[PDB]
């Protein structure tokens, strides 16, 4: 999808 | 308090791009503001010079500040490896939107993400602490060397950075 | 980034009905539009060409979106299973508005339905993601097939779609 | 869809007095609009048809629809025995206001009642779900017949009722 | 008091 | 529905004082409202005919209602020992206000304060029902005998009390 | 303190059948068996003398304490119209366990029950106060005079009550 | 059902 | 009811 | 009251199978064990006698009392739509236990499963109410014709059902 | 403080 | 009832 | 997985 | 640390009675008795020398502490106005128990009460901080001053107190 | 009522600097009010006087109050060790606001601090009481011997304090 | 049904080092156990056969699972992206424990942890589901690769894996 | 950071 | 510190 | 993995007192732990060796670990400002106990105490980390220079430190 | 009373 994360990024 | 402004010096595989300014709402979110400030001048022995910007999403955001692991798997804080998410009074209004990357709740470390279009979504989850004062036209052209899965095909590097008021 | 565009070519077992576009609300629910927009490309392997909407009661809504059991107890999403509740942020506010089906919280799929009146007992509850762009009176149409309890007269069925804009 | 409306005609020990209609908000709240549609209509079989105002209360409310014991400890939705309150969107905003009955919540059966009154410390505690269409002057013959403690000095009855639109 | 409840009528 | 009016002759130590009415708000806090009505009539067979205002604070509130110990330590309802709070809709606005005196949440029994200034901190906590209609100059007159610390220097009754509307 | 022994003479129609003998639990809930000595004595001027059993269900039940409409609606307690559940220490057991009937949390009255069976499934919601001493053959005997749906077919009355111990 | 309440009794 | 479910459909 | 004895003849397309017969804890959960005798008689003129077992997943559990629609997705229960949880007393603790299947809390209707195996991840989330008293060896006939995605081969029917005890 | 209660009355 | 308090003593 | 629910089956 | 021992030397109206002796429990409840300790030598300033039992009740305890209004509506404690409810890891387990009287959850004060049965109905609400090590004869013979209602029949006086270990 | 106005003549190295006076917003906080004005006036035999400021961030706030350790570390109410945070009403909405600075929720005790910016990160954690009314100018003076980490370079005193009005 | 088993022949570089067995606890997770039990016979088009273990900290645990990435940022899982936490019924009780590792509650998708120790501070985070039923020799040899940041020396392979009951 | 706190200060 | 996670591993 | 050992070599001003040895839980609490050991090595660049022992109160502990402010407002972690409070699984169960002080939930740094007695009133509000293996004595002698207040009489420093095991 | 904090020592 649109995320902004730090490791597990996801859809 | 007056606002700081930090800068970056974008470097396109070695070749220079420009100079992005920013302004930290330090009278909103303080403490994520000085953890910004403090990584850009790199008064505490570590910061974000010479660091890249590792994922890059036309039309979403410029994603960096991993300075430690370069891949989005690290990067530390000037209060230790995490800080709290300190207040969600500000809002993903627009383009220029300086705002923390995270790993969940209370996960803030060094990485920061651009905006390049409103993030309404993202509102709630990532503390906004401060938006581009000058060289939005610098990040419209990092932009180009990203993809829709963020890689970006040319080395996109802050090759200096620091206070400026 | 931009919001995406979709088509659905409607067919009443024979004939063509017409084409009803769709706006999908990616600046509000990036996940949930993109998991429409994918199905409606079949980019991903699976997706929407061929279904049925399988439920319509005339002045609520249409339903579509099971392409695995056409009955109501499938579909799947581009993410597995089912995924997440992504926000409320819009509400059922009038005819043509897309929003997910979904088996009580965090259970969407592949199901949704394209309201023909105001449904505002239902937000909160759906996430509502899209809206009939151009092709209303399509819809309308489709609606004389229906019944109260949701029985179709005749087969309708999504002949082809994908991606306009 | 478009909202239904239900007549109710009152007699006083059999004489006649009048009609009440009353508009049935199914755009805000459809699963109780439609429990007293129907049993006004009484198409399942069982409904309001005969059953007696057991409590009324004047310049506050006229209470109804125990069609099983006729005294306040009976009655029965067309979903069961009780149903959930399905929302409190509406508000008991002056008189002829219809709302829901209920022992505590989510107690709904088939009882309700017709407020004389604007009765706020109600909200949130009943569902309201109607109001008073044309009749109102006819409620207010009603409330001649009541007294503070509830108890009516006729017999007030619904000599018929139904649906209208 | 005023209260319109199916049962057990309070004051 | 129509809110009554209830008055209160004062006499100070023996000699009387005037009267005092207060419209007590029956459209928002029926049962609160009820209680103090018919504490004033004395109808249950108890209520204030004879009791004093025990704690005057001047530029705060008069506080009263303990018939049954006198100093604050008692009184009860026309319902049992404590009751609920209704609703907290009102406000302490500003002075005549008229506000449940209790200790701690659902236990208002028959005390009761009329403030002589706006006491918004109160606001939440006590169950506001009434304010002083006619014969606010003789509230003003009781404040004279109080002091910081509560205690008056005369006996302030409620000489006679009882239902105007 | 020391727990009291109650007494209740019962009378079918007019017949007398016998005495049956209840220990009230003032250790564990003495709230709630001071109200039922209370109203076993008459000591406040109402009370259960002269009360019927509304409702005795064979193998489960038989239920009393409503003096004021004799159908299940009424009762009060010595505190007023309805008070807390003291607590939920007490556990349904077996036959001859007392409890409090009630309308929901926090409605206690005077209405009560009497176990001809192990009730669990009615522990956390009912408060358990008592256990028939001696006595219980004559329980049993009410209890062949009830139905499944609690219609006696005799008046069985408490002709006397009172404590003992 | 088996319930013992005061005023509207259920199954 | 109005509802739109995927399964246990109720009124 | 003593526990209820209910019997189900199981056909495989016309083939008598066998009994099952079951023991519902009436002591433990009332109102799911009497929802399910009812049905089991037919009493209230609709039931279990003519409906087969849908899934069937060898090793885990048969699953049936689906009489309206026949697949899962219907079927009612004596009280109305759907019923609350009664408590989670009992547990899946080995072959032989009956419980409810639901669509999330609170919507028990007629669907219930016999497990074959001990399935303690359902514990809290399905109600348990009866064992398998007599016919076993039955319910491990009938696995055979079940498959790992539940489909069954042969149509199991329950030809006849009642009450014993 | 200023505080209105029925028998603890605190500052 | 049996209660220890602190200004309004309840029974 | 191994559910038992009434319309939506998941895994 | 190691448990202190204060002790209590009752005058009944005028004479000696005896001397009650108390462990502290500052191995469960430190701030508590280090509270009544300070308060026993009077260190503070002030404390319970001179101050009587206001409230004993034959069978449940006897009531005292309150140094100031000596009618149950004062008291102060070492660390203010009122302190927190410090836990409730201790019951009220048997006659003996010295506990905190209070005004609701964390205001405790000085007022304490001394169990002359097993009181469990108070467990979870007053904090239980000591027990009578010497001189329960003595706290048997104050029980005999009091009645139903608490009041004492001579004054019942702390004459003299302190510490002992 | 009357909010309260309390003045501090501050000595900076002994050398008089001016006199700052503030209203204490008595109306809203009336118990956070008054332990200020207490302590100032010094009434109740300890207070500020003689006291002095020992944090002091320029653009943020002078931090004082602490009269017993006068390093941050002590300081007490007139109620106690600490008392409740009152409420949240007002906001640090710019310079001048007086507000209480605490070791977390419900520790208020003396410490108190003068806001020299806007601060609203600090709103719903710290109960803001009062405002500088004149000598906004002092405070301002006062500001110039700070430093970031809080140290003086001279003693800023309160040379005497009490109140004014 | 009956718990499987499956094995993972491991690789050291390229030389085979040795299998290890694991029972998985399909009788407890069920959902965990079907999802690492299908990832490793490869039945779903993909899984565990040819990745590594990419962290391996020597007397805690064996980390791998990560087919996609292969450092620890991807995986997946039969059901989608994530799933959720099934229950936390098993706890880590000594060496051999196979557990899931995640990013946070609910975020299980394909990486886990063979744990060389017991590791309790993790019981309530981690979903445990199998232990090793051969090999724990094999495992003690690849901790012998690694060191205390978990980067080993040798990549650790999965050579093979698969079902065997 | 910014705080004002009695006795632990943090950044 | 000793932790499983994916992603950002911490101490 | 397995338990650390570290020592304090404790001087009282200048002479060496002597050995204490801790062994810290790392099977319980490992995060606490590493902070701990890693501070007595003084490897990270900052730790225990040279601060004192700055709260000292006989029969209840020493408090030691700010090596910043000595006075107990300092100190930090090897994680950054403050840490997380792991888990509460230990007890203080009695003498030698090693635990963290903080400054209220999840804000460990590295002050702690050594217990001299039990503190259960402390559980679930302090992180137990470790107990005293050898040198209880040396604890013991140091309790003699502390007070009721704390004070130390004689300057108790960690002369050295570091690991064993 | 007897607390170990960091800061602001209560009784």
């Amino acid at each position: 999808x649109l995320l902004v994360x730090a490791g597990l990024v996801l859809a | 308090m007056v606002n700081p402004t930090v800068f970056f010096d974008i470097a396109v595989d070695g070749e220079p791009l420009g100079r992005v300014s920013f302004e930290l709402f330090a009278d909103k979110v303080p403490k994520t503001a000085e953890n910004f400030r403090a990584l850009s001048t790199g008064e505490k022995g570590f910061g974000y010079k010479g660091s890249c910007f590792h994922r890059i999403i036309p039309g979403f955001m410029c994603q960096g500040g991993d300075f430690t692991r370069h891949n989005g798997t690290g990067g530390k804080s000037i209060y230790g490896e995490k800080f709290e998410d300190e207040n969600f009074i500000l809002k993903h209004t627009g383009p220029g939107i300086l705002s923390m990357a995270n790993a969940g709740p209370n996960t803030n470390g060094s990485q920061f993400f651009i905006c390049t279009a409103k993030t309404e979504w993202l509102d709630g989850k990532h503390v906004v602490f401060g938006k581009v004062k000058e060289g939005m036209n610098i990040v419209e052209a990092m932009e180009r060397f990203g993809s829709r899965n963020g890689k970006t095909s040319k080395k996109i590097t802050i090759a200096d950075c620091g206070q400026l008021e």
